[PDB]
């Protein structure tokens, strides 16, 4: 049975080295190219390289050529992927791959993964910014630069729940998190009724309460 | 280093027939070549669907079939069902060139399970307190869309920003439609140099945009 | 026309290392792997190892396998090999020479040799010669007669010998050296003269060991018996 | 009886030289590995991976044969786990190889009185053929300052030497036509079977 | 892998064709064609002179050939020149990119009469003596071609021990030139009648003795 196994998940500090590895298992090693497969969250897969282990001649795509080294270790039938200093668009799943067949080109068996997470990641508070409105009217606020998730939004110490919509936050590039929260209120009553949300924010301990004006 | 094109999305109802292209395929009849596609579900490793423009894999249901015209792959999935939705990747391989693999731009497939439904799309202004601390993010809010696949551009003054976007994958509201969220961080300059800035929202084939201004 | 320079031969003691160099002119060194192989005195050829043009790979000889490191900076042009654990039976000159074909070749030989240079593995002490007469029959007459030195255990080579200051040179051999079980060489000189010149020419042997800083001036003089 | 075409590899008025070795892709057919007797005068064979006696029992998901033309003493370099000069820069089968070398003397067809020089093999490599890979470049390698232009010369190498094969040789130096059979077997419907399946 | 087995020593005559064998095992020099040759004159690096058995690199002569049968390959020289006097070395690929060279052959090109050798046995000197060692030195000159056998005597009886003896070297006129010593204790020098020197050459034998009484 060929079989790829990839080394476990990694939580990386930028400006880092990382080597990460792919063992083949069930079939003659050294004749065979390996590729590495690059995918960043939510993007599209990536080729990065090959190299065939019994002599470690290595090509690597024009996009990745000096940007990562793909090295081999046929002694314990192993290959892998090193960064010596590692930036935060390096964050990405790493799949290494096989071709099928000598005579059958196309990627058939494919490793589980190695998940490579780059973040500066520090418990960090956020910060709360409003969004003024311009028969219905829409407000909102915004949460900024916080780590970890979540954040609870409250409108007006929750007595107004019915046409609120917290977005779920994104992860940026940074590892901090950030979202925004809108309600969708009458017309009539916006320069009648005061509407102010309450940001809170466990881990950091910080709670905010920012009042919305046109 | 040649791209394979392939639309972001498609989508169709359970039974019936879809197609997706993958266009800019070269090869070289000297060398060795073949045109793949793959499918990867959610968190899973990808999975070689067509291999060879035509073939599929043992198991693999004959749904699936591939076919190839001049410089572009297509493959078709007929009696479409829920388990297809999906991201496919076709790929070319030639032995000759560099690089000698490539993956196509991906297509996600949406299986509708309802109607379809356009977004909602809210632009709101940086912040006066952010501008204040010399900071500057426009948030743009995108809701109540069916299936849940968007594509989000950033406009400046009808030029398109690429630098700074961040946006999130779509999450299922309570409703049952979708809801995504885009952000756009830009300097206090960046801000006040250009007219205008559009956040540009395609959903099906459709667009629908909205546009903030300096003056308020 | 590529040329290969092998340097850093010397004595050295069974135990130790020595590390030797093959620089090559031009730029074509980067292109082709490189060998070195060695020769002890009065013997043949054994060829020692190889590393691509690449640094690739390096292959050895059983003989040094272990003992002796190959390598290779092509920044310099230049060829290693690190000898280690040096026995007695290391003792040679040692060449550098190149492929025939550039890249991955291999399989057909080596077209361009250094001049070599030369390893001495010994535990003998430097230590100059001693010198005796040859002194000539007192039969010889025979027309011409025989005459020489004896050039006794010194370490290490070379001697160099002249008669008569350099005046004399007609009719001299000197030999090359035997090494005997002493770890300590010796060679002769001798020269043909007429017989009516004994007695009245004078004949002295200019032995010069630079090595030991030693110079030996052996009269020969005729034998009454 | 659709049969696979193993007369047009077999029989070629003309065969490959080595290193630019042809390739015939052989599927969707019936493969009756008989014929071989009929094109082949006095052939040898050896199998990997395979009995021969069960051929016609077995099916292939595709089935591939590689032909060209070497010298005698150079058949056992075409075999698994081989190494040497046409091994390593001409033809290189893999340690896994499953499937069968067949050869036989071709003397009478390609040697010629003065030396048959269309047939080349590649001296050298900038490193060494993987399986099944094939190199067909004829530049010639510049080691030194000067541009080749094309020319071979000082430091200006020729990658390619022709055999030169002569009816006057021994047999390990005469020409030997080769066909490499390979037997794919894919997780996937077979279309290559034999007769007897 | 051992060493390829070469004859030590073949002649020939300007003209002739002189033949040097190469023998090895079944896994060197019967297992591959990558057979190679080089030639090496006196005081020289070799020079690269047959690969793949019969193929000659640039510039070699074509007089340069050779074959092989098994487990032994063949140089041919035909048509003899007198700059092929030299030393020959074949060279076989042995396996796992390893290559082993033969033994060697020693080629001599006969170009000038047959000339005996002049032989000439000294004493130990009185200063050896004093010194309590004793050296006989048998000079051995002017004779061609360059191959001599040197065997000792004491008395009649032959000596093995002790002896030491130089291969021939050319001299300034192009005939060889030889040395042997025999090391003793003045004991043993004195213990005998007489000491002998035997020079063999091209089947012929000239001696030279010594006595400690005579001299
Ligand atoms: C092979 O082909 C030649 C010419 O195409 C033909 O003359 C010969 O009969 C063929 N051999 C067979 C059919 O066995
Ligand atoms: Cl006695
Ligand atoms: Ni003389």
């Amino acid at each position: 049975q060929v079989r790829l196994v990839q080394s476990g998940a990694e939580v990386k500090k930028s400006g880092e080295s990382l080597k990460i590895s792919c063992k083949g298992s069930g079939y003659s090693f050294t004749s065979y190219w390996i590729g590495w497969v690059r995918q960043m969250p939510g993007k599209g897969l990536e080729w990065m390289g090959i190299i065939y282990p019994g002599d470690s001649d290595t090509r690597y795509s024009p996009s990745f050529q000096g940007q990562v080294t793909i090295s081999a270790d046929k002694s314990i039938s192993t290959v892998y992927l090193q960064w010596s200093s590692l930036k935060a668009s390096d964050t990405a799943m790493y799949y290494c791959a096989r071709q099928w067949s000598h005579y059958t080109y196309d990627y058939y068996y494919w490793g589980q993964g190695t998940l490579v997470t780059i973040s500066s990641a520090s418990t960090k508070g956020p910060s709360v910014f409003p969004l003024a409105p311009s028969g219905t009217a829409a407000l909102g606020c915004l949460v900024k630069d916080y780590f970890p998730e979540p954040v609870t939004v409250s409108w007006n110490s929750g007595a107004l729940t019915s046409g609120v919509h917290t977005f779920p936050a994104v992860l940026q590039s940074s590892g901090l998190y950030s979202l925004s929260s809108v309600v969708t209120v009458p017309s009539s009553s916006l320069g009648t009724q005061t509407y102010i949300c309450n940001v809170n924010h466990k881990p950091s301990n910080t709670k905010v309460d920012k009042k919305v004006e046109p | 280093q040649s791209v394979l094109t392939q639309p972001a999305s498609v989508s169709g109802s359970p039974g019936q027939s879809i197609t997706i292209s993958c266009t800019g395929i070269s090869s070289d009849v000297g060398g060795y070549n073949s045109v793949s596609w793959y499918q990867q579900h959610p968190g899973k490793a990808p999975k070689l669907m067509i291999y060879d423009v035509t073939n599929r894999p043992s198991g693999v249901s004959n749904r699936f079939s591939g076919s190839k015209s001049g410089n572009t792959a297509s493959l078709t999935i007929s009696g479409l069902q829920a388990e297809d939705e999906a991201d496919y990747y076709c790929s070319s391989y030639t032995s000759s060139s560099t690089p000698p693999y490539v993956f196509g731009t991906g297509t996600k497939v949406s299986v509708l399970g309802q109607p379809k439904a356009a977004p909602s799309v809210t632009l709101f202004p940086p912040s006066s307190e952010e501008l204040q601390a010399n900071k500057a993010t426009l948030v743009c809010l995108i809701s109540d869309f069916y299936p849940g696949a968007v594509t989000v551009a950033w406009k400046a003054d009808s030029s398109p920003v690429k630098a700074g976007v961040e946006t999130t994958t779509p999450s299922k509201q309570s409703n049952n439609k979708y809801a995504a969220s885009s952000y756009l961080s830009l300097t206090p300059e960046q801000w006040k140099s250009h007219r205008s800035y559009s956040c540009q929202v395609t959903h099906e084939g459709s667009t629908v945009e909205k546009t903030v201004a300096p003056t308020e | 026309e590529v040329q290969l320079v092998e340097s850093g031969g010397s004595v050295v003691q069974p135990g130790r290392a020595l590390r030797l160099s093959c620089a090559a002119s031009g730029i074509t060194f980067s292109s082709f792997g490189m060998y070195w192989v060695r020769q002890a005195p009065g013997k043949g050829l054994e060829w020692l190892g190889y590393i691509a043009y690449d640094g690739s790979d390096t292959y050895y000889a059983d003989s040094v396998k272990g003992r002796f490191t190959i390598s290779r900076d092509n920044s310099k042009n230049t060829l290693y090999l690190q000898m280690n654990s040096l026995r007695i039976e290391d003792t040679a000159v040692y060449y550098c020479a190149k492929d025939y074909y550039p890249l991955l070749s291999y399989y057909y030989g080596l077209d361009v040799w250094g001049q070599g240079t030369t390893v001495t593995v010994s535990s003998a002490s430097t230590k100059g010669p001693s010198v005796f007469p040859l002194a000539p029959s007192s039969k010889s007459s025979g027309g011409t007669a025989a005459l020489g030195c004896l050039v006794k255990d010194y370490f290490p080579e070379p001697v160099t010998v002249s008669w008569n200051s350099g005046a004399l040179t007609s009719g001299v051999h000197t030999f090359p050296a035997v090494l005997q079980s002493s770890g300590l060489y010796s060679l002769s000189s001798v020269v043909t003269v007429p017989s009516s010149s004994l007695g009245t020419q004078t004949y002295i042997c200019n032995v010069n060991h630079k090595p030991s800083n030693t110079k030996v001036d052996k009269k020969v003089e005729p034998k009454s018996c | 009886t659709n049969l696979c075409p193993f007369h047009e590899v077999f029989n070629a008025t003309t065969f490959a030289s080595v290193y630019a070795w042809n390739r015939k892709r052989i599927s969707n057919c019936v493969a009756d590995y008989s014929v071989i007797y009929n094109f082949a005068p006095f052939f040898a064979f050896k199998c990997y991976g395979v009995s021969p006696t069960k051929l016609n029992d077995l099916c292939f998901t595709n089935v591939y044969a590689d032909s060209f033309v070497i010298r005698g003493n150079e058949v056992s370099q075409i075999a698994p786990g081989q190494t040497g000069n046409i091994a390593d820069y001409n033809y290189k089968l893999p340690d896994d190889f499953t499937g069968c070398v067949i050869a036989w003397n071709s003397n009478k067809l390609d040697s010629k009185p003065s030396g048959n020089y269309n047939y080349l093999y590649r001296l050298l490599r900038k490193s060494k053929l993987k399986p099944f890979e094939r190199d067909i470049s004829t530049e010639i390698y510049q080691a030194g300052n000067k541009p080749c232009n094309g020319v071979a010369g000082p430091n200006c190498y020729s990658p390619l030497q022709s055999y030169g094969f002569r009816p006057t040789y021994g047999v390990g130096h005469q020409p030997y036509r080769v066909v490499v059979l390979s037997f794919e077997l894919l997780h996937a419907p077979a279309t290559v079977c034999g007769p007897k399946k």
